[PDB]
């Protein structure tokens, strides 16, 4: 379909822009005492989690746009 | 032998026990001493059970059993008598003390005299013989008491008009419910029962003080014991009327406070204008006067001193006596601080803290005045402050004190407030005071707005308490309508009280506009009250409220509180907002609050502590992980500061005790100096904030504690006494206990954290994932506290979302304005009344369920410091100190900040409940609890030993479980669902061994045999419990991984997966294929609904369901529609004869009512000593509730399905509550089976994890092509036995049928159209259609067989198509499939495009020519016009096809039609024509503008009666326009699927229907007498005599909506897409 | 006769008031009628088949909500009430709303204070148009704030000036007006530092 092909290009192009890796900060006995590390560990943890979700969602979207996987209730809402 | 003596002791007690009778006004001898009577019965009942435990119970069993019957009767009789006697007491005082009621209400005054005369008769009989057993032996005494109770309720309910009039006499009665008001009026003579009601009518008066005659009121008392002695005592003898002397008491209360204030002002003038103050003199003054008076007098003295000083500086160049005012405040504050440092009586301590709070504010104000160089008393920097002026020369004592702020002047109301917790006067508080007082001067309301926990509600009360006003807090919701809010205004206006309405935007917008008229009308009365022209000697100011003239007191005020940032809240109309003055309170001055609170509590380093504790809360908010259950606001800071004072007091008491027991040297100064205030604050912080923290945040907070508070460590106390109690309780409850790092130490720590939170907060939340040990924690704690403190613990568990909000809190009748209690309201009110000693017990109300703002925001004032349950009828219920409100939840993603802030939080994690402890609990129960109710227990013990090596840390089960979470399941996988599935199956294995031993009494199973069976069974159980909700590939995956890890012998097949093997009782593996044979079905049973062709998947699922169903464990069948879920359960239920199954068809609109309607039909409610028990009417039968669309019910905006919560409550707790009497009902012999499609399907929602924990799920996928060949090749082989010439074509015919079904299923999917569902149901209909045509046919050439095969396929796969392209595909693909599997046949003869079949031109169903069919229909249509409907119709080819399709379904049992097409296409007319042709009677409902659901039920009853009792074939034609509500489709859905509506016939309608069914069955010649067989015959008749034709337009979104609203419309109805004319 | 829409009893009052007024010629005002779109369709039908008194008037106050029936909008004459377009329009509306006899009281300085009141009010609302820069959010600075401001000026001017014809500007309670306006009248709605 027209929108099915249109969403495929956008999802694939979007996957190119977004990065792929983001490693969590490492806990250390003296790192905890640093407030800067205390704040930054939350930043990467939120970033790495959200990065994994969005990319996986787009991945599923491209899979639907190629017909490899069936549409689900959440996937229908996300694609809509 | 000691059993006999205990029986003799109990016999002697009851033969000597007599009812303690005391005279009541020389009218009767009322029963006294209920508590001793009830306790003795309870003690003997528990003893009666103990003797049964011993094996010697048998010799005295009959006598013991006869005894327990008598005590139960005693308990039953006296559980009503106490209610009857109490009801009669206050009803007697109303019909006798008052004279106006006899003229006003004469009819039931005589009714009361009749029942009363019966009561005195009964009482005199009890008097003659006061023996308890003799009273029990009175004939019909139980029935008589219940009749007395029922009648007294009717008279009591019929006193509403009298109560409304009495409220006008004494205005404060408007804040007392009807139940308590009757008690107050009736018990006017005996004042001792009035003491518990004064708290509801006064701000700080909890009890009154009387002389020893109880005839003169000497004064009042508060809940803290503070007393005010009246200067003029009120004598009740002179004013016998209750409303008369209550007014005098209220009037005297104000006067005596004003006169005491004048005395205190004169006394405090000495402390003012004094350079040095003696602490002993100041302390004596403080103790002499009440708490609110000492603060007021200090306020007056400071105000006059500043006014005097500013007058001296009025010349400008004069000196500065303002410094003398500052020094006097500082000198007084130093004495105040010194007094707090030393120990003080609790009442004097609270007075000192209030005085400290006031003088800190005075010092700050005076310093500001000096810093501003103020020299004039008329400067606004002094006038903007709140100043207190006293005029002793004024004759009116109530007018001697004036409160002024800016231009606003107020008179002290002199309402006694007791000892209220004062607020720190922050700059935001001053801005609030300035703005609210300006609103009061403008005769306008106040609207402090902002986020939660900013001090808005307390600010209104604090200002009202400062003016001596009675402030009433109302927690408003959507039920606060025009009438309820208007009645609240009437009470406030007449009393002269402040009404603070918090969450006032929770009202409906239409209601908000409506109340603006009343607020505006009230303010105009207030505005005209303030004009000097008005004189109080004239007519008092009245306003128009609820069509009544209501007096308005000048002390009345209205304040509203809202959070305008909450999404989903009503927007106030502008004409309402202009009636109020709004102020933003967003950033409370926490630092000043913390500093003043710690300074008043006795901390020397308060300033350092405050500067450390306020940033720490900010640090925790921004450095800890963001969790929805985290709150670090002012309310959290308020709790820790209060607990810090409590801890410091406890520590000081501890050090003094240590000094006392170690020598004799005690000094307050030494202890205060050498006291670790840093550790006290840290301990308070951790005790409140640690339990809510997640595991990752615990080091995070303890690290932050090191930077802000270096050097101080938290060492939690070792609660040795409580831990021992916990260990004993856990041992008896089969729960694992550990200390610290042992298995279960984290869970024990969570329980201890829960205990600590109970002591600080009255509101608690256990938050954690499903199966985290939350419920087991508080159950064990409740028992342990019972065994330790000796206080009996009672737990009331409520599922708030399993019922409606009306049923949870109560409903106000819009017509009669009568209040009925809800579930939570009834429990709370019963505890408050404490008729059966509920206040001496620990009452816990656990809200186990989902939390959303709609229902829990009603508890805001309950969980605040107000501790009030406000109801829309003006009633306020106080939370007793022994009651805890608990919320056991799995998430808080929908709760708001208001709810989270008000509750203490304990966070539970899946880590807290280690898999090891679950294994230990299962094994401990197996070794202890026999499975019969022991040889079985012995088998269980040997079995438990065998599985012990596998139920270990990182054991086979653990490793398998870990690997299982990495696979994909049709439902979300949780640990406890899988393990509960595993444990139930292992119970079956033990029951299996018992069966073998019973079947082999000579040779029972050996240990080696048991070991082999258990080992193989365990692997078999692990696979099906951990991969039953997965497809075939992951079942293979789990089997492969288990083969990699296990040491148990496994089948040695090179490629067959382990899931294809069962475990024989022989202890050896046996393939499932040995139980699935190639059976040959009879000719007359071909593709019958109850005929199942065994396959590999069928036998595996059947044996699985038998294992789960037997254990009575609820289960869920998941899979695509038509996969065989319903077929498998009924086939598995066959092996369960004692189990009776009832089918319920869930829809989007399904509520727990459908569950309740089924219960009212198939079950009965039986009252027992234990309680109300709901059990099936059939005896020795287990009712199986089969719900077909469990995941279909609608989810609200907060992710909850009400019926799913209802079922979850019914399974987890074993019962539910009856909204009729808030009575707990316990289920018996009732099991539950669920069926559903995968949650990813449209319209389906994922089931809650808490529900799924109790229900194992097995995935039933579509049979494979190999399975389809076997299931339908057998049917064809039997079907084709009718004509032997076609028997050789059985194999190719099945192949063609299998192939076309696969292509149709692959080509058309739900993506294209919502109704494009293809399943083996179509393949079953395919075989039925061919068989039905072939039955009469004596012989048929192969060409005719293909024509029938092609025809049925066109009817099953093409009739539902929407686009012509799809239909063309079906036609062509059918041509190709038939030629692919049937070569060398006459293509044209067997596949002529007009494939038409009919039984109209002959007796048999044979192919019909188009032109002959057209002529015959023309002739029939001619008769149709002259007989039924004279509407000429033009006949075209599509019409001929349609009338043949309609004729096909009308000839089928339970055949229903869904005709989809454009309006006016002929659907209704054609259906009427075919129905007339087949003899069916057309029924259509006549919808008008007033047609409601009750009309539809009556219309339905007409169809059911005619088609079920009269054996009349009826075609029920219904159009989508006939549907006016979702109620229409809910009954239609049930009727289409089951053929009967559960709640359609009730009362006399059911009685009449059974009579007609008996008459109808007699006509048929059948002998049915009982009701259940009459209904079953009635159901069978309707299923065979009713044809429902649904007609709707081809809407795109409407079709998708209907696929969930009415699932039966797409599963039980044949869909025919007429569409538009081509 | 003014009735607030939203309750079952209110509809009964509205119907009774309209029936009485169309014969007697009184004025009926129904407020927040946008909260009952269904009843509005019934009311428009009742109005169409009616021959009221010559002096009868029916005023329906409502927000600009799409739920208002179209037929009612076509049946009636629509007047839009919104912030005045500019400072001059804002000040002209204020001077029209305040009665002349109130401004022209004994102190000759009252007229100037009312003008600074109109100018302050006009500047404040016109800044609301520029949502991020003029203020931080759409504060509801409206007629209620202006009326409360006018009452406050009247109260404190009469307090300081005891019926005198002229008061020197130094004795005007500037601090009282400024503080009450920044903390209570206009500052009450302000929740931003
Ligand atoms: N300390 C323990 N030792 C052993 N078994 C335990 C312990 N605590 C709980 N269990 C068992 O583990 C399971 C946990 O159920 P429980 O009701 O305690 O969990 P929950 O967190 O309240 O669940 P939900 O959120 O689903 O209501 C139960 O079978 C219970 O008997
Ligand atoms: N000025 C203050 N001094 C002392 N405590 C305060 C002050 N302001 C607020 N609090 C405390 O904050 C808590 C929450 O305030 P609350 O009345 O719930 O505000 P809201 O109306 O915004 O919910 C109260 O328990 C109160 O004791
Ligand atoms: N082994 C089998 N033997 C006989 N019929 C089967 C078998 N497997 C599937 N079927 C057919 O599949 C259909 C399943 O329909 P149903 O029980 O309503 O499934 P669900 O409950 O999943 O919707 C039945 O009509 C049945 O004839
Ligand atoms: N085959 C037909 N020939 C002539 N008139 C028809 C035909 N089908 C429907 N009609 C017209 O439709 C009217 C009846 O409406 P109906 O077709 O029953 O509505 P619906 O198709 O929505 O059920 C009749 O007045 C009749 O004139
Ligand atoms: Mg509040
Ligand atoms: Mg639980």
């Amino acid at each position: 379909p027209a929108w099915m092909r249109t969403l495929h290009t956008t999802a694939s192009n979007w996957l190119h822009l977004i990065p792929q890796t983001l490693s969590h900060l490492k806990r250390t006995v003296e790192n905890i005492k640093d407030p800067l590390f205390r704040f930054f560990e939350r930043e990467v943890k939120m970033g790495a989690k959200l990065l994994q979700d969005v990319r996986q969602d787009l991945a599923d979207v491209v899979q639907v746009c190629e017909g490899k996987k069936k549409q689900t209730n959440y996937l229908r809402t996300l694609i809509n | 032998m000691a059993l006999e003596e205990f029986l003799k002791q109990i016999r002697e007690v009851w033969n000597t026990y007599e009812l303690d009778l005391v005279n009541y006004q020389n009218k009767c001898r009322l029963i006294r001493g209920w508590d001793d009577l009830f306790n003795k019965v309870k003690e003997h009942i528990n003893s009666v059970s103990a003797m049964k435990l011993s094996p010697y119970y048998k010799v005295f069993e009959e006598d013991a059993l006869s005894w327990e019957d008598k005590l139960n009767r005693i308990m039953a009789l006296f559980d009503v008598w106490i209610d009857v006697q109490r009801r009669w007491v206050y009803l007697e005082g109303i019909f006798t003390g008052s004279a106006d009621i006899k003229h006003l209400l004469p009819v039931e005054t005589q009714r009361f005299q009749s029942i009363s005369t019966e009561f005195l008769a009964l009482m005199k009989k009890v008097s003659k013989s006061p023996l308890v057993m003799d009273v029990l032996n009175i004939q019909g005494v139980q029935r008589s008491l219940e009749r007395l109770a029922d009648l007294l309720g009717k008279i009591q309910k019929a006193l509403g008009e009298y109560l409304e009039r009495e409220r006008s006499s004494f205005p404060r009665f408007y804040f007392v419910g009807d139940e308590d008001l009757l008690e107050i009026i009736g018990n006017s003579k005996n004042v001792a029962k009035l003491q518990k009601h004064f708290k509801k009518m006064f701000a700080g008066v909890s009890s009154i003080i009387l002389n020893e005659d109880n005839s003169v009121v000497l004064g009042i008392s508060s809940r803290e014991g503070e007393e005010v002695m009246f200067k003029t005592p009120v004598s009740i003898t002179e004013h016998p009327k209750i409303n008369e002397w209550l007014t005098l008491v209220e009037k005297e209360m104000r006067v005596t406070l004003a006169k005491l204030l004048a005395e205190s002002v004169t006394e405090v003038e000495i402390f003012g204008k004094a350079t040095s103050i003696d602490p002993n003199t100041y302390i004596t003054w403080i103790d002499k006067y009440q708490a609110q008076l000492v603060v007021l007098s200090a306020q007056i003295a400071w105000s006059e001193n500043v006014e005097t000083a500013l007058s001296s500086m009025g010349g400008g160049g004069d000196a500065a006596p303002l410094h003398s005012v500052l020094s006097n405040v500082e000198v007084t504050l130093n004495v105040l601080a010194d007094s707090v440092l030393m120990e003080q009586p609790p009442l004097r301590r609270r007075k000192l803290e209030h005085l400290i709070t006031e003088l800190v504010h005075q010092r700050d104000v005076t310093r500001s005045l000096i810093k501003s160089k103020i020299d004039n008393a008329k400067s606004f920097e002094w006038l903007s402050q709140m100043r207190f002026y006293f005029d002793p020369k004024q004759t009116d004592v109530l007018q001697q004190l004036s409160i002024q702020m800016a231009n606003a002047k107020f008179n002290y109301g002199f309402e006694y407030l007791g000892v209220q917790d004062k607020l720190v006067q922050t700059p935001l508080t001053d801005r609030c005071y300035l703005t609210m007082t300006q609103a009061l001067e403008a005769r306008l309301g106040g609207s402090p707005f902002g986020p939660a926990g900013t001090g808005k509600t307390e600010s209104v009360k604090a200002l009202g308490h400062q003016l001596g006003r009675f402030v009433l807090v109302f927690n408003c919701d959507e039920t606060f309508d025009f009438q309820a809010m208007g009645r609240i205004f009437v009470g406030l206006c007449q009393v002269g009280a402040w009404g603070c309405f918090d969450e006032f935007n929770r009202l409906e917008e239409r209601m908000l506009s409506a109340v603006s008229q009343q607020v505006q009308c009230i303010q105009e009365a207030l505005r005209e009250h303030s004009n000097p022209n008005y004189d109080k000697t004239s007519a008092p100011i009245t306003c128009e409220l609820l069509n009544k003239q209501v007096k308005v007191s000048p002390d009345m005020a209205i304040f509203i509180t809202m959070n305008p940032g909450y999404a989903g809240r009503s927007n106030l109309p502008d004409n309402l907002k202009k009636l109020f003055r709004s102020l933003a309170m967003t950033k409370p001055d926490r630092q000043l609050i913390a500093q003043v609170m710690l300074y008043s509590q006795g901390f020397r380093t308060a300033e350092v502590l405050a500067n450390k504790i306020v940033p720490f809360f900010k640090l925790c908010d921004e450095q800890l992980s963001s969790q929805s259950h985290y709150d670090f606001g002012l309310r959290a800071l308020k709790s820790v500061l209060v607990s810090a004072g409590n801890v410091k007091r406890e520590r000081i008491q501890k050090i003094k005790r240590e000094k006392e027991e170690r020598g004799e040297a005690v000094d307050e100064g030494e202890i205060a100096e050498n006291l670790p205030e840093q550790e006290i604050l840290i301990q308070s912080v951790c005790e409140t904030m640690v339990p809510k923290l997640v595991a990752e945040d615990i080091p995070l907070l303890f690290s932050l504690l090191s930077d802000v508070f270096p050097g101080v460590q938290y060492h939690r106390g070792e609660m040795t006494a409580l831990r021992e109690e916990l260990k004993k309780v856990c041992q008896e409850m089969y729960l694992t206990y550990g200390d610290g790092e042992e298995v279960g130490g984290m869970w024990v720590e969570k329980v201890l954290q829960l205990y600590q939170i109970t002591q600080i907060n009255h509101g608690l939340m256990m938050v954690g994932p499903s199966g985290s040990g939350k419920s087991m924690a508080w159950r064990v704690l409740l028992k342990a506290l019972e065994r330790l403190e000796g206080v009996e613990g009672v737990a009331h568990i409520i599922d708030p979302k399993a019922i409606s909000k009306d049923h949870l809190y109560g409903t106000l009748d819009p017509n009669t304005r009568e209040w009925t209690d809800g579930l939570f309201t009834h429990v709370l009110r019963k505890i408050i009344d404490s008729v059966r000693g509920e206040l001496q017990k620990r009452q816990w109300i656990v809200f186990d369920g989902d939390v959303d703002p709609e229902w829990v925001e009603n508890l805001n004032s309950v969980l605040d410091d107000n501790k009030l349950l406000t109801l829309p009828n003006g009633e306020r219920l106080s939370l007793p100190p022994n009651v805890r409100i608990m919320f056991e939840v799995q998430d808080l993603k929908y709760a708001t900040l208001a709810t989270v802030s008000r509750c203490g939080m304990v966070w539970f994690s899946e880590d807290v409940l280690s898999t090891d402890m679950i294994f230990n609990n299962f094994l401990a129960r197996l070794r202890s609890i026999p499975l019969d109710e022991s040889p079985m227990l012995q088998i269980q013990r040997d079995a438990a030993t065998i599985m012990q090596p596998y139920f270990t840390s990182n054991g086979l089960v653990t490793k398998a479980l870990e690997h299982a979470f990495q696979l994909e399941h049709i439902m979300d996988l949780t640990r406890l669902r899988c393990l509960g599935s595993l444990f139930s199956m292992l119970h079956q294995a033990c029951r299996n061994v018992a069966q073998y031993n019973a079947n082999h009494p000579d040779f029972p199973m050996q240990i080696e045999q048991l070991e082999r069976y258990i080992q193989r069974y365990l692997v078999y159980a692990i696979l099906w419990s951990l991969s039953g909700d997965s497809r075939l590939k992951m079942r293979a995956e789990l089997g492969e991984y288990i083969r990699r890890i296990t040491t148990v012998p496994l089948p040695t097949a090179p490629n067959i997966p382990i899931i294809d093997y069962e475990v024989s009782i022989s202890g050896e593996w046996s393939p499932w294929q040995a139980k699935v044979p190639q059976i040959e079905v009879e000719t007359h049973k071909v593709a019958a609904p109850d005929v199942v062709v065994p396959t590999l998947d069928t036998v595996r699922h059947e044996a699985l369901l038998y294992t789960w169903l037997a254990e009575h464990k609820p289960l869920v069948l998941c899979g695509p529609p038509g996969s065989g879920k319903t077929m498998t359960l009924f086939s598995a239920l066959r092996a369960l004869p004692d189990m009776e199954v009832v089918g319920l068809n869930f829809s989007s609109a399904t509520t727990p009512e459908l569950l309740l309607k089924t219960f009212d039909h198939y079950c009965e409610y039986r009252r027992t000593p234990n309680g109300v028990v709901l059990a099936p009417v059939q005896l020795g039968k287990w009712l199986v509730l089969f719900c077909d669309e469990i995941n279909l019910p609608d989810m609200d905006k907060y992710g909850t399905q009400r019926v799913i919560s209802f079922i979850r409550q019914m399974v987890e707790h074993g019962g539910f509550y009856r909204t009729s009497d808030q009575t707990w009902v316990k289920l018996e012999r009732i099991q539950f089976v669920g069926a559903c499609n995968p949650p990813t399907d449209p319209g389906r929602k994922p089931l809650s994890h808490r529900f799924l924990r109790h229900v194992p799920v097995v995935y039933v996928d579509y049979p494979g092509p190999a399975s389809l060949t076997q299931i339908y090749g057998t049917f064809n082989r039997a079907m084709l036995r009718l004509i032997p010439s076609l028997r050789t074509y059985a194999e190719p015919l099945t192949a063609a049928m299998v192939e076309f079904y696969t292509m149709s299923q692959e080509r058309f999917t739900q993506d294209t159209q919502p109704h494009y569902i293809y399943s083996p149901r179509e393949m079953t209909r395919w075989v039925r259609g061919i068989f039905e045509a072939l039955r009469p046919l004596e012989t048929l050439p192969v060409e005719g067989l293909i024509r029938i095969w092609a025809h049925e396929a066109l009817r099953l796969f093409q009739d539902r198509l929407v686009e012509d392209e799809e239909r063309r595909w079906t036609d062509e693909n059918i041509d190709t499939v038939a030629l692919k599997h049937f070569p060398n046949i006459d293509r044209e003869k067997a596949m002529s495009r007009p494939i038409l079949y009919s039984n109209w031109l002959s007796k048999d169903y044979i192919p019909v020519d188009q032109e002959e069919l057209r002529d015959y229909v023309k002739a029939r249509l001619k008769v149709f016009y002259e007989e039924e409907l004279d509407v000429p119709l033009v006949l075209f080819n599509e019409v001929l096809d349609h009338v043949l399709r309609i004729d096909r379904i009308f000839r089928q049992p339970q055949g229903h039609l869904l005709l989809i097409g454009v309006s006016g296409a002929g659907k209704t007319t054609l259906s009427r024509f075919v129905a007339w042709m087949n003899g069916l009677s057309v029924y259509q409902i006549k919808v008008h503008r007033k047609y409601t659901g009750e009309d539809f039920d009556e219309d339905l009853r007409t169809v059911l009666r005619r088609s079920g009792c009269k054996n009349e074939k009826i075609a029920f034609i219904m159009d989508e326009s006939n549907v006016l509500d979702s109620g229409f489709l809910e009954r239609m859905n049930t009727l289409l699927a089951n053929g009967e509506v559960p709640g359609l016939f009730e009362g006399d309608e059911y009685a009449t229907l059974m009579t007609q069914c008996k008459e109808g069955a007699q006509k048929e010649g059948l002998m049915l007498d009982s009701h259940e067989e009459l209904y079953k015959w009635f159901t069978s008749q309707v299923i065979r005599n009713l044809h429902v034709v649904f007609t709707m337009n081809p809407s795109s979104e409407g079709l998708k909506d209907r696929a969930a609203t009415s699932p039966a419309l797409f599963n039980r109805c044949v869909l025919n897409w007429f569409g538009d004319w081509s | 006769t003014s009735i607030a829409i939203g309750s079952a009893e209110g509809f009964n009052q509205a119907d009774k008031a309209i029936n009485t007024a169309v014969k007697s010629g009184r004025w009926v005002m129904l407020k927040n009628v946008h909260l009952a779109p269904g009843w509005l369709m019934q009311l428009e039908k009742k109005l169409h088949s009616l021959q009221p008194h010559a002096c009868f008037r029916l005023f329906l106050t409502m927000e600009i909500n799409p739920k208002v029936p179209v037929n009612l909008l076509r049946a009636g004459r629509i007047f839009v009430f919104e912030p005045p377009p500019g400072v001059k329009a804002n000040m002209l509306r204020t001077f029209s709303s305040i009665p002349v006899s109130r401004i022209c009281k004994s102190p000759n300085e009252r007229a100037r204070l009312y003008f600074l009141l109109a100018w302050f009010h006009a500047i404040i609302q016109e800044r609301l148009r520029y949502a991020p820069l003029g203020w931080s959010k759409k504060y509801e600075f409206g007629e209620s704030d202006l009326r409360s401001a006018c009452d406050t000026v009247d109260t404190w001017l009469d307090d300081t000036a005891k019926g005198r014809q002229n008061i020197s500007p130094d004795k005007i309670p500037w601090s009282a007006l400024k503080t009450l306006m920044a903390q209570s009248i206009y500052g009450g709605r302000v929740d931003n530092e």
